[PDB]
RNA sequence: CUGGUAGUUAUGGCGAGAAGGUCACACCCGUUCCCAUACCGAACACGGUAGUUAAGCUUCUCUGCGCCAAUGGUAGUUGGGGGCUUCCCCCUGCGAGAGUAGGUCGCUGCCGGG
RNA sequence: CUGGGGCGGUCGCCUCCUAAAGAGUAACGGAGGCGCCCAAAGGUUCCCUCAGAAUGGAUGGAAAUCAUUCGCAGAGUGUAAAGGCACAAGGGAGCUUGACUGCGAGACUGACAAGUCGAGCAGGGACGAAAGUCGGGCUUAGUGAUCCGGUGGUUCCGCAUGG
RNA sequence: GUCAUGGAGGUAGAGCACUGUUUGGACUAGGGGCCCUUCUCGGGUUACCGAAUUCAGAUAAACUCCGAAUGCCAUGUACUU
């Protein structure tokens, strides 16, 4: 028997999301990669192909947490913070193919609270 | 229970030294045990299916999902959809509670069984156990349901080569 | 299969025509359509 | 020789411009009968030519018929005005373009091959040339 | 694992009359009978038809 | 028993590559996506491709076997 | 150096072989909580990091499959002429498909950790 | 209408070939469909992948269901055919009625009558965390004018005035 | 009108990747001939058929992995008209 690769099928879902959601110079794409151990956020111009802001969990500059959902709320806080710094207001939220429920959600929720307009 | 722990104690190193694997991750482990019935006389009357959805629910532990026909043959008298046969899968600490039964209570009520029935392997590395009737098992008995129908039991393994599966089933307990 | 007219309860007119199969759906169909007289959504029911 | 079945019962006559796209080099036998000019070869002409080749060989050596009649042709009876739709299928033809090896033979000596093929060629409505591999 | 769908998954001991040995294996139909082995963790008991370990052919 | 045929549906390209079009100009009439909507182009309910804004029409390739029509202002 | 994320007609793919691993990535251990299965913690989700590079993952080699692909010639053909007109030939321009020499085990951008 | 007329056939719409690589293009030329269907077979969110073959398994047989491997589609797509479709337009499930009202820059098609597509604006919604999508259905048949009647509604007229 | 540049489009040709039509090998399944201890359950043969399978070779208005010449639609700050 063969074990299906989660990331391969993950990326096949991601494709389905990217179908309807592209980053513009006015409204970029808040892309979320999620690993078993930590989580990462990027804010991207798909017309040019350049990331403007990026938060993550394994950053020596602010990266203390209790639970992986709580941790992801802290990463969501920083990405939102660093986005406002750069001068980005309105973003579209790319799930990356993850179901909008546990972490990826709490990343979004916590980010939407700070200076971001989904 | 007493089998899964016994897999992690006296079946992981020794077996691996027989084939000589690199890591302990290739170690052929069992994934899922899939038991289906297939009631040919279901299209006419559905109460014989209900009895099939009752028996498996006392054998395994978890109710079976009813399987629906795929295409249409007129010979057997079948039409698109229509509930024909039930199926159930075991994974985790409920599955290694369905191999001990077969090691203890299933075999002796069968007449003969020449160790590992070599004829009943696919070759890709999975086993199918030929099951005559239901009275082999000890929960249901022949004093509840009218007719036996029958059963069909599959056991899926990580094993790549048939020989690397044959030398697993035995050591677990099942001849 | 027949032509159907949905009568609004308040609107007081039947401007929504539709169709159904009156064998599969013999009952009177209810749908929450926009009533342009009241300029809101109201339950419309088959006549 | 008849197609077992056909998608369409009626079909355009088509045209026979150009050298045959394939089957211009003897590929199975030693000797072949190559069409020099284009023509329709009816199944009745292919059979005539086949028996003429075969009888002269006396169940000796092989005969490949490299052309098959794929194309039906229709006719109108005598005393029928034009119109009222396409006529009924009559027979079957192979449009043979120039350079197409129609028959091939192996397993007999040159002289018998060359003789077999001239007998075959006299039943065909097309100018032929005997060619060898 | 869903709740209020399937029957019980409770553990239960199975014993043969001939060889007289005990082992834990979860299944349906408890019947509620006492055991000797593992007196702390009390489980049901069921009577079983002659087992494989007893029969010398399969053993 | 023959003799029938529908009206021809005047399908195919209605503006050229490199031609200035107004918003709403039909670019391509088609059954299905022979050509796919590009940037500033929309697909109508009958697969008609139309300019969402004024601009210049550009037919590009969109990956080996497929094709698309864009409108760049 | 590796994770993420784009671009680019597969020269990028598949297949085969090999090496590598807390720096991530991964499988892997668990089902108490959110959340799951038309049955199943397989998946999805959440909490762990004992165990391992075996697989995916990354890098390296290979032309077996695919893919890309000249030049030359030919078919066809716009225009202009001839014939012996089921068709054929000549002049001028354009010029395939197939086949072949050959090419390829990618190239390119941004972001984080190293 | 008609390779004289009659007899037979045909008469409107959709798909293909004829059609000569834009569009268009005839014949009593070659082939088929239509005069509907669907309360989901529509909208939206989320999730998914088919056919067939090999191999092993009780009633089970070549062929029912189950498991594994190989499988770019050899399946499916309500319904002909063509053009599409695996980011699926194909398959599940949850909630729904956008199968909305007022419209509509601008195009396509057309002798006319008609026919077709349409961003976007307003009202008020469905689904969605949002982005957004939704004015029926993968697309293209499923229809028939005017006149005259019938029913419903109506800050319209009402033959001196009120009716 | 020509030149230049861009583009839509599947014809000629060609090709067999699909769909149909088709020839000759080789290859096993099988069934039917042929003998048969046999219940034709199973063997041994076949060239009597056979459905796949590959190798070689053909073929198409309603086949296409391909694909011109022309024609068509545009654009130009080009030259004529
Ligand atoms: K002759
Ligand atoms: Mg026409
Ligand atoms: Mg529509
Ligand atoms: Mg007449
Ligand atoms: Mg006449
Ligand atoms: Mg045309
Ligand atoms: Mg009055
Ligand atoms: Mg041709
Ligand atoms: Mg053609």
């Amino acid at each position: 028997i063969t074990k299906i690769d989660k990331n391969k099928v993950r990326k096949k879902r991601h494709a389905r999301v990217r179908s309807k959601i592209s980053g513009t110079e006015s409204r970029p794409r808040l892309n979320v990669f999620r690993s078993n151990k930590n989580i990462y956020a990027q804010i991207i111009d798909d017309v040019n192909g350049v990331t403007l802001a990026s938060a993550s969990n394994l950053d020596k500059d602010f990266g203390s947490a209790e639970s992986k959902v709580d941790a992801a709320s802290k990463v969501g806080e920083l990405v939102a913070k660093r986005a406002s710094e750069k001068g980005i207001t309105s973003v579209t939220f790319d799930r990356g193919g993850y179901l909008y429920h546990g972490r990826v959600k709490a990343l979004a929720e916590a980010a939407r609270e700070n200076g971001l307009e989904f | 229970n007493r089998l899964k722990d016994q897999y992690l104690k006296e079946i992981v190193p020794a077996l691996m030294s027989k084939f000589n694997y690199d890591s302990v991750m290739e170690v052929p482990k069992i994934d899922k045990i899939v038991i289906n019935t297939g009631v040919g006389d279901a299209t006419a009357n559905a109460k014989v299916l209900d009895s099939a959805v009752e028996e498996l629910a006392l054998i395994t532990g978890q109710k079976p999902v009813i399987t629906k026909a795929k295409n249409s043959i007129a010979g057997f008298r079948l039409r698109e959809g229509m509930p024909i046969g039930a199926k159930v899968t075991l994974r985790g600490e409920r599955m290694y509670d369905f191999l001990d039964k077969l090691v203890t209570v299933s075999l002796p009520r069968v007449r003969d069984f020449r160790g590992v029935s070599k004829k009943a392997f696919d070759g890709r590395g999975n086993y199918t156990l030929g099951v005559r009737e239901q009275l082999i098992f000890p929960e249901i008995d022949y004093d509840q349901v009218s007719k036996v129908r029958g059963m069909d039991v599959v056991i899926v393994t990580t094993a790549k080569s048939d020989e690397e599966s044959h030398e697993l089933l035995t050591q677990l307990g099942m001849p | 299969r027949v032509n159907i007219t949905l009568e609004c309860t308040e609107c007081g007119d039947r401007n929504y025509i539709t169709t159904k199969n009156k064998r599969e759906n013999p009952e009177r169909i209810e749908l929450k359509k926009y009533c342009p007289r009241l300029r809101r959504v109201t339950l419309h029911r088959e006549t | 020789l008849v197609p077992k079945r056909v998608k369409y019962r009626r079909e355009f006559r088509g045209n026979m411009r150009g050298r045959a796209k394939g089957g211009t080099e003897v590929a199975f036998g030693e000797y072949g009968l190559q069409a020099v000019e284009a023509s329709w070869i009816t199944n009745r002409q292919i059979e005539a030519a086949r028996i003429a080749m075969t009888r002269y060989m006396k169940r000796g050596g092989k005969v490949w018929i490299k052309i098959f009649p794929h194309k039906s042709y229709t006719s109108k009876p005598i005393g029928v005005r034009m119109g009222k739709g396409k006529g009924a299928p009559e027979g079957w033809v192979s449009p043979v373009k120039r350079g197409k090896i129609m028959f091939e033979i192996a397993g007999v000596p040159e002289d018998v091959a060359r003789e077999a093929l001239r007998l075959a060629a006299h039943k065909l409505p097309v100018k032929t040339k005997i060619v060898k591999r | 694992m869903k709740t209020g769908i399937h029957p019980e998954y409770r553990p239960v001991v199975f014993v043969d009359t001939s060889t007289d040995f005990k082992f834990l294996s979860g299944s349906t139909k408890s019947s509620s009978e006492t055991i000797k082995w593992e007196d702390g963790n009390e489980y049901p008991l069921l009577r079983v038809e002659i087992s494989s370990d007893s029969h010398p052919f399969y053993t | 028993s023959n003799g029938r045929d529908s009206e021809s549906k005047r399908l195919g390209a209605k503006r050229a590559d490199g031609q200035f079009v107004t918003g709403g100009s039909i670019l391509y009439r088609q059954r299905g996506t022979k050509i796919y909507p590009g940037t500033n182009v929309g697909r109508g309910g009958d697969d008609t491709l139309f300019a969402k804004t004024d601009g210049v029409v550009r037919f590009e390739r969109m990956g080996r076997d497929k094709k698309k029509v864009s409108v760049y202002p």
